[PDB]
RNA sequence: GCCGCGAUC
DNA sequence: ATGAATGTGCAACAGCATGATCGCGGCAACGTGCAAAAGTCGTGCCAGC
């Protein structure tokens, strides 16, 4: 985690939680499987405004 | 980063604490020891001691050795401690304890169904605990929850009866420790005994790869509607008969059922009835019930088979066909649609594991959970009947 | 003014300000004079840097 | 005279076949021993703390002319014993007295003295001493000390595996490890450089080193090579001839032997050219010019004509150099070997390397290379090289470490200095430059001749070594400024380091760990463990495969089988049955010396390395009469492999069959028919069961049981026994036969049984008497036996008819189906128990008295309370109620007016005290059995106190009134033989006491001699008595000195006895284990024709499988003990004549096959054979020997003589449908252990209990009411599934949403079943945690 | 072993993980050869097991020529399986996973059905860990 | 808030 | 024939090595004197019985 971290550091980048770690860890619904439909409701608001 | 307590007053000052009192420290002297005018080089050596400290409260173990306290022992920085192992392994990232779980030994119950677990009434009553409020509350034995704590403590016989309300189809998942693969971890409709240890159905034993020699599973509750599905629907042991690595049914039956088929399914050269004919399989169960033929006997039965070329009907034919009295009595048990060819045989938990195949490719899930149930018991009772034993 | 305070990381024991002088939920983010402890639901020692 | 009383009793019927020459040891001797060896006086200082003060004594200030002598040290005696220590709760240990006196020397005069203070003794330290059973009670434990296995000290050449480099080259490295210092290696580079890493720094040269010792460059070169001369003369440029040096070479030019050519240039190189050349005699001859360009000169030749010279050794030659040296007069020049056949180019390399050639130079290039500090100034270098080598304090090899070096080195001499010298450095710099060339071959780093083993007397004598030296620091400064009144104790005699670092390692330590109690079995293997971890040790994580391996010289030293499982598998061991230490510490074995074809009973010790030459046969090797062997070929074992030899090449020969196994091990029948790894599990599971409500002895075992059980210190033994006075349920009292007395005083020995007592697994231990009375018992005999023990036969199971077969699916896996006649019979019903305790202590606001009077507890809580506030003994007590009632004052100085009035209307108080009682924990029950309440001197002592002590001051008076009893009985004796000797009155005298006022005075001598003697003998003897009772009377009743800040202690235990239950685990003795699965009805178990039904009901797929054999055999073999039994009981039944039982029982024990059991009922009387029958109408208890015993014929006419299927299998009819198994099922009687992993133990559930403040997530484990945690790999098959909203519930409402958690809890209660989930606290742990790094973390909108 | 088997399966989930079913048909020609494993003489795989459970990239040519035997991009299951034994087929092209050219996910035709049930693969089930725990599953009971 | 030690699968 | 740039090879340093349970012990880092204020103690006060 390390060097992770610092090479996330400097860059300055972000999650923006793609995957199914990234959602675990935070506790959202992850994007797979019954949690998927509530992931593709969101998507679109989002893009909509 | 609370303090250790100890007995008495005194607080212990933790590994966190420690690291900072030093940087706090060497940074009131060092900011004292600019304004005095002090020689280069006595400023110079505590702004190297206050750069070394802070890098060592940062990440201990970096940059030289590693400081320690009481014992020979290194002093975990924010880095050692980020969650766990420097990562987010223990207490996040899937490490969290759950509440609503147990844990007890498992043995083994014959009697259950494919989708169902015996769960101790001591450890029901406590993971319900919420739910027993709840309806307690509802039919107005006890007006406050104070009332209905202590009645549950006392656990009246109206309490059991409300237990057993409130379990009659919630769902409850068992796992045991390694979870290696998804099925590590199968969701049943429990069955409160009057016991202390969980009884599991021999079938999803494969599943699970536990022996009943001390082995320990834990019991999670969904306590959610969603969850509830989501363990009815995807989770329940008769849903995931398949193993999703292969193809192949992982809930096979093995050990004693399949001794019990193979003994079942089985020709002697001479026994009791050779050359019989006889109406059917029923004849076959009355006969070897009351003595007159052995289960290894070769007989000839008028059998009924059902095919399934007709789009989606059944076709019956009748024939005469020969056999042996024990897969005449076996044959009960098939359900319609399967040519007989799959039980004349040895069945030697190869063609066991095909029939279950074959029967869940044709007829579908539900007549395959029926079969698996069936040919278990079955394969279970004529094991025991056989009085099968190993000598010197 | 130590690493555990409570000038600031917010107060120690629920609703209650040092020395007494303000130890109430009538009062709500108030400073005391003699000291500088705010008064709040003492979760707030979780958050403070 | 062949068989005791107790063996009299039962008479295993051992099968042996092979005769016994040496008996087991006592079985704990290496922890007794080692103990002994470190506390025993010694006249020398060889070992004991008398060594380790010869070591730092005599002590002396920098010439201040005061010395401390001492002389000799003595032990105190224990100020309480073993069982009250135990009970109390603190260490047992001795005070430590040392002789020391102060001697003054004369400043002005040298040599002289001017006062010597002869001080008397000075109080230093405390030193826990060992049990008699080699337990070390602290801080009210057991604490057993396990021995270490560590790496023994000396010389150790290593190849490295040849794969470091990838190149394929081996690079060989040698290590000198001590006892105590610092290290040294030497490191073979891939271009052949001499590397010495020193302490494990950087690698350095050895040449820097080796200038160190004062060595030039020209002497290292001749001392570490064979110079040649070359010889210019006249230009001829002769050749010195050695024929041996020159193997493989090309001959560059014509060689001519005296003008006569003998080898042509480039001519035959066999042996036969070098055998002619050599039997020749020939002088010096000429050779070719450019054949000497390659040499490299050795030494350095001085021109005579100017100073200048040519000394650049370990350098090559020019041809306009052979000019000058000419012009010199160098007519001889000096050069070393250059040949590289077998020897190769080393040590010149690292003098080139580098290029200091000065001691100085290389003392401060390796003080600055280890210490990168400040730069020495001519005396830090070397001050620091005096301290590192060749010191006497600060570096110490030892004097197995100086044995096993000069082993290694092929030295003659085997004492020495245990200092390295200059010499020493050299010759292992030479031996690992020889095993380079290709002489000599690496020793492996797993023989048990490099492995020494250290028990714990060693270990406390280097913790008392390094207080010592600390002591020493600390006194050495109180002589410089030391005047002549300061006595010993005020001279810092600093007991408080010793003993601090004697604590330390006796309770905090690596190896002293909690003794295991369940049986006797356990402590017996626990006692005599072999741990390779520890201080000096390897970590677990370290070990490779290599020493987790069972090395070939495992043989009679460490148990191969025994030995943890998972992580630990291989570095814990157990020492073999015959197994012990050397005088330095290795493992030996017993052997019998074989002169000629014969083996002698001779019994020789073989070590590990010694082992290794001889030719050692086989124990399972049939012998004749006079003892020779039966065959020309005998199976042997010459060096760590197995072959066949003649009958007259062998050397040695086993002792026993059981010589390889362990204790563990060895009670394992049938273990040959076992798998390995299947007898490991058995071995292990053996050391866990717990011991049963009745003994019941194992109707097949190995006759190891009785070893086990005797040498235990579980059972009673009769020291010195004669005929049994008195039997107690507690109590034991033998009067002791007349032939063997100590003169004076008489006397009877008397043993004080330990009842009902917490073991360290919470265990009970009880002791059961097995004489009645007027029982004659001899030397050795058993009178009690312990837990699981029966007539002194180890016992911790029960036997099982157990029948094998599958039983509807109740039995599947490894499932155990028990019927109901076991929970009916009480059998593997056990005792726990268990241990609260309350302590009273004052606080701030006063004292915290205990009374029965509690506010606010209701009526119903006080029923179990007596009038001190404890619970009487024997309520039967559960769930949660008051223990002891203890209030905790509470601070109120304000009296307002409703504290007024409140303490007004209610008693004085007004409750203002709390109330801080003990209550029974959740899930706990049974009966009280002992309360220990203990009082502070000088405290009004307890109400129930007083009872405490009345109770001891009677047993006390009770216990000493014997003895005087009959010591005034034989005065009265003598007294009565008296006075019939002169003036007796018949019965008158009797009559009247105090002997009719001393019959008068009779005869003028009787009444000067005898009556007055008689008179004296009566006064003093009851002064004694008085004297002795008084005082202790005075010693039990005394005020205790608690902690200072504990006021008054109270300690309760609670007996709760566990039933036989489905969840709890069973398992046999040959690995094979498992869980009930169903307490059947006896109805429904299957019966034989007779109709009795089996016990427990096995699955036969178990077997095949794990190849437990040993399951069958021991079957059927217990099938025939108890059909014999069987038999016995019936012919008892019918009370027939004594002549047909013994007859039987004659025809009953001799059968077999050439058994070495010639037990006879002829010389056994009328009484014993009916108490004998009496005792075997269970089972005849039968033995088989580990691994010679009971053959399938021998088993097959057991059961044909109890008539009984040969077989092993019977009709078994089914219980429920009574219709009749097809096949026969194997019946037999299986000793079945109930092992300590209950389900009582083994269940939890939470649904809200109470969360840690960071994280804020649940608890963990039981005894916490903590959470089963949800793994990563359960969410990772969670995520598999496709299940997410039991994930999220999983992840945010059940752990970390502290909002999350109460709103769903009252969703629930209401009954909504809504999510409404939230954000995780440990997620902003996290955010916060980084943030208080550099880095900035926030969650964007 | 086991823990160095567990440290592979770690690191499987970590790399699988982020892996869903997205789509329906990206539509892609492209496919991978798929002949029955065959190691010297000894036939040691069938066509029958490996193309089980697959779509077919292109139409299967029979022997004779110009003879369609199934449709592009159809699902082989037991009939379908049983009917291309009979004839004398021996190399069949699938769309695999490699060749879903779909972007952040897979498409559900390219992933063949589903092994834990009879019909195709539904879209939302994550085939990364399911593969990841497959793989790993075997490994403490490899020989090493 | 751990560290050692032992044990189970 | 020789110098410089480049590519290759070798040595030192960093991260990492299964999961879930149960049971016993042991266990760290002042001072200083005066203003300035505040609290306290011996003492005298009025109000209730
Ligand atoms: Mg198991
Ligand atoms: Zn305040
Ligand atoms: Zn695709």
């Amino acid at each position: 985690t390390t060097r992770v971290l610092t090479e996330a550091a400097v860059a300055g980048k972000r999650d923006e939680l793609r995957g199914l770690k990234e959602n675990v860890i935070v506790g959202r619904l992850i994007p797979a499987g019954t949690g998927y439909a509530y992931h593709q409701d969101r998507m679109r608001r989002r893009a909509a405004g | 980063r609370p303090l250790v307590p100890l007995d008495g007053g005194r607080f212990a000052t933790s590994d966190l604490n420690d690291l900072y009192r030093r940087v706090i420290n060497r940074n009131n002297r060092l900011k004292r020891l600019l304004d005095l005018a002090a020689p280069d080089i006595i400023v110079r050596n505590e702004k190297r001691m206050l750069q070394e400290a802070v890098d060592a409260l940062l990440d201990n173990g970096r940059r030289g050795r590693a400081i320690t306290g009481s014992n020979k022992r290194p002093l975990k920085s924010l880095a050692d401690m980020i969650k766990g192992k420097q990562g987010r392994f223990r207490q996040n990232l899937l490490g969290k304890r759950v509440d609503y779980s147990g844990r007890s030994v498992i043995t083994v119950g014959p009697y259950l169904r494919l989708h169902q677990c015996g769960l101790p009434k001591k450890m029901a009553l406590e993971l319900f605990k919420p739910f027993i409020y709840g309806k307690l509350e509802l039919r107005g034995l006890a007006t406050t929850i104070k009332a209905a704590k202590k009645m549950v403590e006392r656990e009246e016989a109206v309490v059991w009866d409300i237990l057993d309300e409130v379990i009659r189809e919630h769902p409850v998942l068992l796992n045991r420790a390694p979870t290696l693969h998804r099925l590590g971890i199968q969701a049943f409709e429990p069955v409160l005994i009057e016991g202390k240890a969980i009884q599991l159905h021999p079938l999803v034993c494969a599943a699970y790869n536990a022996d009943f020699d001390g082995d320990q599973m834990a019991v999670h509750v969904p306590l959610t509607l969603e969850a509830q599905l989501e363990a009815r629907a995807l989770m329940m042991s008769t849903n995931n008969i398949l193993s999703p690595a292969n193809g192949e049914p992982i809930i096979v039956p093995s050990q004693d059922v399949v001794l019990g088929l193979y003994y079942m399914t089985r020709d002697c050269v001479n026994a009791k009835g050779e050359g019989m004919v006889l109406t059917g399989p029923k004849e076959a169960e009355r006969l070897y019930r009351s003595g007159l033929a052995s289960l290894h006997a070769r007989v000839k039965v008028r059998i009924t088979e059902y095919e399934k070329d007709a789009n989606g009907e059944l076709v019956a034919k009748t024939s005469l066909k020969d056999t042996t009295v024990g897969r005449a009595i076996l044959w009960m048990i098939v359900p319609k649609g399967l040519p007989y060819s799959i039980v004349n045989q040895a069945l030697g938990k190869k063609a066991i594991s095909k029939m279950l195949n074959t029967c869940y490719r044709i007829l579908g899930l539900k007549p395959t959970v029926i079969f698996a149930d069936q040919i278990m018991y079955t394969g279970f009772a004529y094991a025991a009947r056989s009085g099968a034993s190993v000598g010197i | 003014d130590g690493l555990f305070c409570a000038r600031i990381f917010g107060p120690v024991k629920d609703y209650e300000c040092l020395c007494g002088k303000y130890k109430r939920l009538k009062h709500r983010g108030v400073i005391c004079e003699k000291c500088g402890v705010e008064v709040t639901q003492t979760k707030v020692r979780r958050e403070r840097m | 005279m062949v068989y005791s009383y107790t063996e009299k009793k039962r008479i295993r019927k051992d099968f042996g076949k092979r005769p016994q020459v040496l008996d087991v040891p006592y079985l704990l001797s290496i922890q007794l021993d080692s103990f002994q060896k470190f506390i025993e006086q010694d006249p020398e200082g060889q070992y004991g703390l008398e060594a380790a003060f010869r070591s730092v004594f005599p002590i002396q200030s920098y010439s201040g002319n005061s010395e401390l002598q001492y002389v000799s040290y003595r032990l105190g005696e224990p100020v309480f014993d073993v069982q009250e220590c135990q009970i109390r709760g603190v260490t047992y240990s001795a005070p430590l007295r040392v002789k020391l006196r102060l001697v003054i020397y004369e400043r002005e005069a040298p040599e002289g003295t001017v006062k010597d203070i002869k001080e008397q003794e000075v109080y230093m330290g405390e030193i826990p001493l060992m049990t008699d059973n080699g337990t070390f009670v602290i801080n009210g434990t057991e604490r057993v000390i396990v021995s270490q296995l560590h790496r023994s000290p000396g010389v150790f050449f290593d190849s490295d595996k040849g794969k470091t480099h990838s190149s394929g080259k081996v690079l060989y490295n040698a290590r000198i490890i001590p006892y105590r210092g610092s290290w040294l290696d030497f490191e073979f580079d891939p271009k052949d450089n001499l590397f010495v890493r020193i302490d494990r720094r950087r690698k350095l040269p050895a040449t820097i080193i080796l200038r160190a010792l004062n060595y030039t460059t020209e002497q290292i070169l001749d001392l570490f090579f064979e110079k040649v001369i070359f010889e210019i003369r006249d230009n001829k440029l002769q050749m010195e001839l050695v024929p041996e040096r020159l193997r493989g070479e090309t001959a560059s030019f014509d060689i001519e032997a005296n003008g006569k050519v003998y080898v042509e240039k480039g001519r035959r190189i066999t042996a036969r050219h070098i055998r002619q050349l050599e039997k020749d005699d020939v002088k010096l001859i000429e050779v070719p010019v450019e054949y000497i360009a390659g040499k490299v000169v050795a030494k350095d030749y001085i021109d005579e004509s100017t100073g200048e010279l040519i000394c650049a050794a370990n350098m090559e030659l020019s041809l306009d150099l052979l000019a000058k040296l000419s012009q010199s007069g160098h007519k001889r020049i000096e050069t070393l070997f250059t040949n590289d056949l077998d020897h190769g180019p080393y040590i010149s390399e690292t003098l080139r390397v580098d290029p200091t050639n000065d001691r100085l130079s290389a003392l401060v290039e390796i003080y600055r290379m280890m210490r990168p500090g400040e730069p020495p100034t001519r005396e830090a270098a070397e001050s620091l090289f005096e301290n590192l080598f060749f010191s006497e304090d600060r570096y110490d090899l030892s004097a197995v470490g100086r044995m096993k070096f000069n082993r290694s080195l092929l030295r003659e001499e085997i004492e020495g200095s245990g200092i390295l010298s200059k010499d020493d450095i050299i010759d292992v710099m030479k031996k690992l430059i020889d095993i380079r060339n290709g002489k000599g071959e690496v020793d492996d780093i797993d023989h048990l001749g490099n492995r020494r083993i250290r028990s714990v007397g060693e270990m406390a004598e280097n913790q008392f070594r390094v207080g010592l030296v600390r002591v020493e620091r600390a006194v050495k400064e109180r002589l410089s400024l030391g005047d002549l009144d300061t006595l010993m104790p005020q001279d810092m005699i600093n007991a408080k380091p010793i003993s601090a670092a004697v604590k330390e390692f006796f309770g905090s330590s690596q190896l002293s760990q909690f003794m295991d109690q369940n049986n006797p079995l356990s402590e017996i293997t626990h006692k005599r463990r072999i741990s390779a971890l520890g201080p000096g040790g390897l970590t677990r994580e370290r070990a490779g495969f290599e020493v987790r391996d069972v090395h070939p010289t495992h043989y009679g030293r460490v148990c191969p089988i025994e030995t943890p499982e998972g992580p630990n598998i291989g570095l814990i061991n157990s020492l073999s049955v015959y197994a012990q230490t050397n005088e330095y510490g290795f493992l030996e074995t017993p052997y019998r010396k074989v002169t000629d074809g014969v083996v002698t009973d001779e019994i020789h010790y073989l070590s590990a390395i010694e082992e290794g030459n001889y030719v050692i046969a086989q124990a399972n090797s049939n012998l004749d009469e006079e003892g020779h062997f039966v065959e020309d070929l005998v199976t042997c074992r010459s060096k760590g492999e197995s072959s066949l030899f003649s009958r007259d090449q062998v050397d040695y020969m086993d002792v026993s069959t059981q010589q390889v196994v362990s204790v563990g091990a060895s009670l394992i029948p049938f273990l040959e028919h076992d798998d390995a790894n299947r007898a490991l599990m058995g071995a292990n599971m053996q050391r866990q069961a717990v011991p049963t409500l009745r003994a019941d002895k194992p109707l097949v075992g190995t006759g190891m049981e009785r070893a086990v059980a005797v040498d235990s210190g579980v059972t009673a033994v009769a020291k010195r026994g004669g005929v049994v006075q008195y039997v107690d349920a507690s109590r034991i009292v033998i009067k002791v036969n007349e032939d063997e007395m100590y003169p004076g005083e008489a006397g009877i020995d008397i043993y004080n049984l330990t009842k009902y007592t917490r073991s360290n697994q919470n265990t009970c231990i009880n002791q059961m008497p097995c004489v009645s009375l007027g029982e004659p018992v001899e030397r050795g005999d058993v009178l009690a036996d312990g837990p699981s023990t029966d007539l002194g036969e180890l016992a911790l199971g029960q036997n099982m008819r157990v029948a094998f077969m599958p039983w509807n699916g109740y039995n599947f896996e490894d499932s155990i189906l028990v019927s109901e006649r076991v929970v009916q019979e009480d059998r593997f019903t056990t005792i726990h128990i268990q241990e609260l305790a309350c302590v009273s202590r004052d606080t701030k606001l006063g004292p915290e008295e205990i009374t029965a009077d509690i506010p606010n507890v209701g009526e119903a809580a006080l029923s179990k309370l007596d009038e001190s506030g404890i619970v009487y003994i024997g309520a039967e007590v559960t769930g949660g109620d008051i223990l002891v009632g203890k209030v905790t004052p509470k601070g109120e100085t304000q009296l307002t007016p409703e504290e007024k009035l409140l303490r007004a209307i209610f008693g004085e108080k007004a409750s203002d005290v709390k109330d801080s009682s003990l209550r029974v924990p959740n899930g706990v029950s049974g009966t009280v059995i002992d309360v220990q309440v203990f009082t502070r001197d000088g405290v009004e002592k307890d109400k129930r106190a007083l009872e405490i002590e009345e109770m001891q001051l009677k047993q006390a008076k009770k216990d000493l009134s014997e003895e005087l009893q009959i010591l005034e009985a034989g005065l009265f004796s003598r007294i009565r033989a008296v006075l019939v000797a002169g003036g007796v009155e018949a019965e008158k005298l009797d009559k009247l006491p105090r002997d009719r006022w001393l019959e008068l005075g009779l005869t003028d001598e009787e009444k000067q001699n005898q009556l007055e003697q008689l008179a004296e003998q009566y006064d003093e003897l009851k002064h004694e008595f008085e004297k002795k009772l008084e005082a202790k009377r005075r010693k039990i009743t005394q005020g205790d000195d608690l902690a200072p800040g504990v006021l008054k202690i109270v300690k309760v235990y609670l007996a709760v006895k566990r039933r036989i239950q489905p969840g709890d685990k069973m398992a046999g003795r040959h690995g094979n284990k498992g869980v009930i699965s169903k307490i059947n009805p006896i109805e429904d178990m299957p019966y034989d024709e007779n109709g009795t039904p089996v016990d427990i009901v096995l699955n036969p797929l178990g077997v095949p499988s794990r190849m437990n054999i040993g399951q069958i055999l021991e079957t059927h073999l217990g099938m025939a003990a108890k059909g014999i039994g069987d038999k016995i009981n019936a012919m008892l039944k019918q009370q027939q004549e004594v002549a047909k039982l013994r007859e039987f029982i004659q025809r009953a024990y001799d059968l077999g096959a050439d058994v070495r059991q010639k037990v006879d009922l002829s010389t056994f009387s009328d009484e014993e054979v009916m108490r004998l029958a009496e005792n075997l109408r269970k089972g005849m208890p039968i033995a088989t020997p580990v691994f010679d015993g009971a053959k399938e014929a021998e088993i097959k006419e057991l059961l044909k003589l109890g008539d009984l299927p040969t077989s092993g299998q019977i009709r078994l009819y089914d219980g429920r449908t009574g219709e009749q198994f097809e096949r026969p099922v194997t019946v037999g009687y299986m000793y079945m252990l109930k092992l300590n992993h209950l389900v009582d133990d083994k269940m939890h559930a939470r649904s809200t209990g109470s969360y840690s403040l960071v994280t804020q997530q649940p608890l963990g484990g039981k005894a916490q009411f903590g959470g089963q945690r949800f793994g990563e790999m359960e969410v990772w098959a969670l995520e598999a599934y496709g299940a997410a909203y039991t994930l999220q519930e999983m992840l945010t409402v059940k752990s970390d949403d502290v909002n999350g958690r109460t709103k769903m809890y009252k969703n629930i209660v209401d009954g909504n079943h809504q999510m409404e989930p939230g954000m995780p606290e440990s997620f902003n742990v996290l955010l916060k945690e980084i943030r208080s790094l550099g880095i900035n973390i926030e969650l964007e909108d | 072993k086991t823990a160095n088997s567990g440290y592979l399966t770690r690191r499987l989930v970590d790399v699988a993980q982020d892996l869903v079913v997205t789509e329906d048909d990206c539509g892609t020609h492209e496919g991978i050869m798929m002949t029955p494993v065959i190691e010297g003489g000894d036939v040691k795989e069938p066509l029958r097991d490996r193309v089980l459970g697959r779509v077919t990239a292109e139409d299967v040519l029979k022997p004779g020529t110009a003879d369609i035997l199934v449709p592009r991009n159809t699902l082989l299951h037991e009939q379908w399986c049983d009917l291309l034994e009979e004839n004398s087929v021996d190399a069949v092209k699938v769309r695999s996973v490699v060749s879903c050219d779909t972007d952040f996910g897979v498409c559900a035709h390219c992933y063949g059905r589903d092994l834990a049930r009879g019909h195709i693969i539904n879209k939302g089930e994550a085939i990364g860990v399911i593969a990841a725990q497959s793989i790993g599953e075997p490994g403490t009971q490899l020989t090493m």
